[PDB]
């Protein structure tokens, strides 16, 4: 088993940490979702290889710009998140995120993930975007942006119904196994 | 940690820890205020059991098993005595009050109505000078993680010192590099606690308002940590 370090970054509704606690639990909690993640060893094999992933999340890092980077050290591959529901986050994706990351973890994979895709086909999810002339984010306009930023992939996932959400941590191991 | 706190904080959730026929005499909001409660005082448990690890397991582990120079361990683990004294005695009074709380003849069976006075105390006056002067002095945080790696990879006997203290599967995220990041961290989970508990907390304005002057206080501490911040190279 080979240790690798895994850091989930992006805005604070990107639903990062309900994704890394479905993963770590690998089911949607019945009676309490927790308000925050700790951190968590998943033990994941990945194309024949044994694999430690350490899972680390940013969430409530957002507003402290030297406290933030703390949690860059060491890291193997980057999650970078945004809300399917919310084109405002994907807009801070290049501008905001991506050059951090690039100064911090150098050369470290980044995949651009696309969180609650079950809400590109809500009533109440259309409804509210179309009261501010916007629509949620197409999977054209994510791929787009992961060309963009140079991603090394771009996917999507659902932590509600758990749909892609294996996927993703699968790819992240493979990412974090390259040289 | 003490077998006590372990099984008293051992469920998922405050709905689960009480016995069913105490949560159904509850209101839906009471139940959801006093999950977020018990998800507070539950991760400051493991915090404080994180900070004993450092200081008891891999700190003086470190000083009675090996002869490593004077100031290598204090630059492994900087301020750990002084962050396991300022959270054990929060964890102490969070205990407390869940133990005042509880119904006679029952040791699971508690609701915490007045959490907002306990934590306007703890993140203001001397109590919150300390915490931000510890958590500035974080500044050591890269160093300890370099001085950690250069060891390991330069000493047979720190390698199996290591190797040797977190061989138990109860320490599996719980290594010297993943004890520091869970503590600096720490700070930031604060106003996302007091924020989802406050959410539930409109009852009693009184409450309401101790969780917003509380949650105020937070965010005043968590800003002068990080302008305090400045990392240090050996
Ligand atoms: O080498 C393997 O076993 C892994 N898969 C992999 C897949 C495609 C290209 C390169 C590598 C990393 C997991």
């Amino acid at each position: 088993a080979i240790r690798k370090k895994l850091v989930i970054v992006g805005d604070g509704a990107c639903g990062k940490t309900c994704l890394l606690i479905v993963f770590s639990k690998d089911q949607f909690p019945e009676v309490y979702v927790p308000t925050v993640f700790e951190n968590y060893v998943a033990d994941i094999e990945v194309d024949g290889k044994q694999v430690e992933l350490a899972l680390w999340d940013t969430a409530g890092q957002e507003d402290y710009d030297r406290l933030r980077p703390l949690s860059y050290p060491d890291t193997d591959v980057i999650l970078m998140c945004f809300s399917i529901d919310s084109p405002d986050s994907l807009e801070n994706i290049p501008e905001k995120w991506t050059p951090e990351v690039k100064h911090f973890c150098p050369n470290v994979p980044i995949i651009l993930v696309g969180n609650k895709k079950d809400l590109r086909n809500d009533e109440h999810t259309r409804r509210e975007l179309a009261k501010m002339k916007q629509e949620p984010v197409k999977p054209e306009e994510g791929r787009d942006m992961a060309n963009r930023i140079g991603a090394f992939g771009y996917m999507e996932c659902s932590a509600k119904t758990k749909d892609g959400v294996r996927e993703v941590f699968e790819m992240a191991t493979r990412a974090a196994l390259q040289a | 940690s003490m077998e006590m706190d372990e099984k008293d904080f051992a469920a998922d959730s405050w709905s689960l820890a009480v016995d069913s026929s105490f949560l159904q005499q509850h209101k839906k909001e009471v139940m959801k205020q006093q999950d977020v409660i018990y998800e507070l005082i539950q991760t400051e448990l493991h915090h404080v059991r994180t900070l004993k690890i450092m200081t008891r397991l891999f700190r003086t582990g470190m000083l009675e098993e090996l002869h490593l120079e004077p100031g290598v361990v204090q630059g492994l683990f900087p301020c750990v005595d002084e962050l396991s004294d300022i959270h054990t005695r929060f964890l102490s009074q969070l205990l407390e009050r869940r133990r005042q709380a509880l119904c006679p003849g029952s040791t699971r069976n508690f609701v915490i109505h007045r959490l907002g006075d306990l934590l306007i105390s703890q993140f203001s006056g001397p109590s919150a000078e300390q915490m931000c002067k510890t958590y500035s002095e974080c500044s050591r945080h890269s160093k300890a993680l370099k001085l950690y790696k250069e060891l390991y990879a330069r000493d047979k006997r720190f390698q199996q010192f290591i190797r040797k203290v977190t061989r138990p599967a109860v320490l599996k995220r719980h290594g010297v590099q993943e004890c520091i990041l869970l503590v600096t961290q720490r700070i930031t989970k604060y106003p996302l606690l007091i924020s989802r508990i406050l959410q539930h907390s409109h009852g009693i304005e009184e409450e309401r308002q101790d969780l917003t002057t509380a949650l105020g206080l937070v965010k005043e501490l968590l800003s002068n940590v990080d302008e305090g911040i400045y990392q240090l190279e050996k």
